[PDB]
């Protein structure tokens, strides 16, 4: 690992950290990836979660 | 209401 400076590791691990939260609760407020699972029946408008 | 449903799952 010795090309990079350990300094950028851990700014792009806690970049990583705060994107991959900030998508998590972004998903919290999509509209859309709620998803009723097996729409196949979409008889029961179960509102169920992803993301 | 909708931010309850969706915050309180």
């Amino acid at each position: 690992l010795n090309p990079l400076s350990p300094d950028i590791w851990m700014y792009v691990l806690l970049a990583c950290l705060g994107v991959s939260c900030v998508l998590f609760v972004i998903a919290r407020f999509s509209p859309y990836e709620w998803y009723n699972p097996h729409p196949c029946n979409p008889d029961s408008d179960v509102v169920e979660n992803n993301f | 209401s909708a931010m309850v449903e969706e915050l309180r799952m």
